[PDB]
């Protein structure tokens, strides 16, 4: 829709593809088109961009959805076959400066 | 619902950002940095 | 002695009226809400006693005989907004709405919808407008009934914050949802010319040619 | 050097000021009502700017 959307806000979902390199967005429940081949071994870092227009910029939410696995997955390997997601205090938000 | 098998089987992992309803989105970016 | 900028001189433009939509049903579905908040529910016959409802209806379904008035400090609203000329647009992706084209409301969110400072100052003004307009009925009032005082009789900027809170809640509410919209509102008229090389425009100027007509006068009655 | 530039137009009516407050204070000592201490502060400051 675009411009001011005021049902819910807007939930962009980032879906990574480890054994392939294929990274895939999901935005309000449809695939956008654009798509990224990463090399092997690679490391990619979650991250966000934002120029502050309100109180509330956004928000890292850590959850699942069908067939996938959670990030925390990815990152622990504790918990590497755990598909409740979970956020442990290791990870933290970090900013550049 | 979600296959437990592929769930076990699969190396794909989900994270998914919520822009909050008044923040601007196109001054919000998203996605993944080395 | 509040003045507020009359009405009838312009009229309301036909592009508005997308507008007018989606905003009307804002205020339909929070006062649904504030409705299910009191109490009121379904009655096929209205009941101020039993606490009855039979305005729930769709926006649609509700009758023209509703529309009326129910808009009337909304297109006083956007009237003022208009009036002082505001200079006010659309991006396309404000079209892009347009061009895609019981019941429960949904929640609608003013919660992080925030406003520039330029756009605060000209809320500020439009509310301290609509305070002005509501205290000179009040005025009119109580000059015709012709006793008593009022707390509010003073100015917009007397009033306390809790004071204003209706006005400021008022004006964010839909200033915020113009924002939602994507409409564009500025200042409604550009400076003719801006004489900046004019050294005559500066303070100091001005002060030495009044000192120059000033003492070259007394020099002058000093010789007669 | 943060700027407070004074104006070439600015400076001859200092100039011209000057220049005719002094015509001013010409032999006119008895007629300023004792206020030539005043008329000499200002032909000082305005002979420093």
């Amino acid at each position: 829709p675009g411009q001011g959307r005021n049902n819910n806000g807007l939930e962009i979902g980032c879906v990574v593809d480890a054994a392939s390199g294929l990274l895939t967005f999901i935005a309000n429940g449809k695939e956008l088109s654009t798509y990224y081949q990463v090399e092997p071994s690679t490391k990619l870092f979650p991250a966000v961009f934002a120029q502050a227009t309100s109180p509330n910029v956004f928000q890292f939410e850590l959850g699942r959805i069908k067939n996938v696995m959670p990030l925390s997955a990815g990152l622990f390997k504790s918990e590497h076959k755990n598909p409740v997601p979970q956020c442990p205090p290791r990870l933290h938000v970090q900013f550049l400066s | 619902r979600d296959d437990y098998d592929f769930l076990m089987q699969t190396s794909t992992y989900y994270y998914s950002v919520r822009i909050f309803p008044g923040q601007e989105p196109a001054n919000v970016w998203v996605g993944w940095i080395t | 002695n509040p003045q507020p900028v009359d009405t009838s001189n312009i009229t309301i433009p036909e592009k508005l009226e997308y507008f007018i939509n989606k905003y009307a049903e804002h205020s339909h579905d929070k006062w649904s809400m504030d409705k299910l908040a009191n109490g009121w529910i379904y009655g096929e016959i209205y009941s101020d006693s039993s606490k009855v409802q039979p305005l729930m209806k769709p926006y649609k379904l509700l009758s023209e005989k509703e529309k009326e008035i129910y808009r009337w400090p909304i297109k006083e609203s956007l009237k003022t907004m208009l009036a002082w000329g505001w200079r006010i647009e659309r991006t396309r992706e404000g079209d892009s709405m347009a061009l895609y084209n019981g019941y429960s409301p949904r929640a609608i969110d003013m919660s992080n919808v925030t406003l520039s400072r330029d756009l605060h100052a000209m809320a500020e003004m439009m509310a301290e407008n609509y305070h002005n307009i509501w205290a000179k009925k009040k005025k009119m009032e109580l000059e015709s009934k012709g006793g008593g005082n009022h707390p509010l009789l003073v100015p917009y900027d007397t009033l306390t914050a809790k004071e204003k809170a209706k006005d400021r809640e008022k004006a964010q509410d839909i200033l915020k949802f113009l924002q939602i919209n994507g409409y564009a509102v500025s200042r409604g008229f550009k400076d003719l010319e801006l004489d900046t090389p004019s050294i005559e425009k500066r303070f100091a100027y001005s002060f030495l040619q009044q000192l120059i007509r000033y003492v070259d006068e007394a020099h002058q009655y000093i010789l007669e | 050097c943060s700027g407070g530039h004074a104006s070439n137009k600015e400076k001859e009516m200092v100039t011209s000021l000057f220049c005719k407050l002094g015509v001013l204070v010409r032999h006119r000592i008895s007629l300023f009502g004792n206020d030539a201490t005043s008329i000499v502060n200002c032909l000082h400051i305005l002979g420093q700017t």
